[PDB]
């Protein structure tokens, strides 16, 4: 009953609705955080991040 | 890029440039990983021999800029100049890119999430060293430009050529901002919470920044699986 259409299901990146709930996921080079929402880069040049 | 601004350090790191033999960039690309560049299939017919540069922002000063030979070219088997449909290709490099300042890959999104979340944003970002006016000269500087997603129906009306479901339109009706010649093959990316995802490939336009005409981009969501397979 949770939705990706509200604040992206609180996901940092990908959001899908699964069995009336949200499941977050992340692009390659990122691991989903224990909280199941955040995407944690596994190297210093993760995709989609400006090299600031 | 017509209008927009120069990318600041670190801001457009997934930008790649296709350079012919006379060492001049003629198309852009997008870094997807250490071995692979995303580009437009139609760029392949503007050079039999070309290489890929990364890390560049000013072609007038020459550190960190680096050239890579292409090992394998994977053109979409359904591309054709007659239609410009399926305007997509992946290049494997012979030597891997080392990621560093101004050199990093953009993210491939999951398809359904990108359709419902990235493609429904207001704007995406296109970037290139292409002409800074339709008849102008290519820019020595890497530039970027925010472009509004334009409704498929409007673009069809606006267009003298057939817009397929593998294309989308972005840009402005009258405002003098657009991609242009030399930007083709380069990135259209959409930011979602500080992360940039590949959403398009600069593909074509009737001129550049023309009134009543928009930029036409390869719709990456239509080919997320094809890229995947091409990269394996
Ligand atoms: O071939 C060009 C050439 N141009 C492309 C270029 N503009 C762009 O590439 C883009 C603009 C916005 C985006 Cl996004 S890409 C400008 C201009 C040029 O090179 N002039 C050179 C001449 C000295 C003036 N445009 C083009 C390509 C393909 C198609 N096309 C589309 C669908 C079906 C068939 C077809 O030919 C239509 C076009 F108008
Ligand atoms: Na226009």
């Amino acid at each position: 009953r949770k939705l990706c259409s509200l604040d992206n299901g609180d996901c940092d990146q990908f959001c899908h609705e699964e069995q009336n709930s949200v499941v977050c996921s992340c692009a390659r080079g990122y691991t989903l955080a224990d909280n199941g929402k955040a995407c944690i880069p596994t190297g210093p040049y993760p995709c989609g991040k400006q090299t600031l | 890029i017509v209008g927009g601004q120069e990318c600041k350090d670190g801001e457009c790191p997934w930008q790649a440039l296709l350079i012919n033999e006379e060492n001049e960039g003629f198309c852009g690309g997008t870094i997807l990983s250490e071995f692979y560049i995303l580009t437009a299939a139609h760029c392949l017919y503007q050079a039999k021999r070309f290489k890929v540069r990364v890390g560049d922002r000013n072609t007038e000063q020459e550190g960190g800029e680096a050239v890579h030979e292409v090992e394998v070219v994977i053109k979409h088997n359904r591309f054709t100049k007659e239609t410009y449909d399926f305007d997509i290709a992946v290049l494997r490099l012979k030597t891997p890119i080392t990621f560093r300042m101004n050199v990093a890959p953009a993210c491939l999104p999951e398809r359904d999430w990108a359709e419902s979340t990235l493609m429904t944003q207001k704007t995406g970002i296109v970037s290139g060293f292409g002409r800074t006016h339709e008849k102008g000269e290519q820019s020595t500087r890497l530039k970027m430009l925010e472009v509004p997603y334009v409704d498929r129906n409007s673009c069809k009306l606006s267009s003298s050529f057939i817009i397929t479901q593998n294309m989308f339109c972005a840009g402005y009706d009258t405002k003098q901002e657009d991609a242009c010649q030399g930007d083709s093959g380069g990135p259209h990316v959409t930011r979602f919470k500080d992360t940039y995802f590949v959403t398009g490939i600069v593909s074509w336009g009737e001129g550049c920044a023309r009134k009543g005409k928009y930029g036409i981009y390869t719709k990456v969501t239509a080919f997320l699986k094809w890229i995947d397979r091409s990269m394996k």
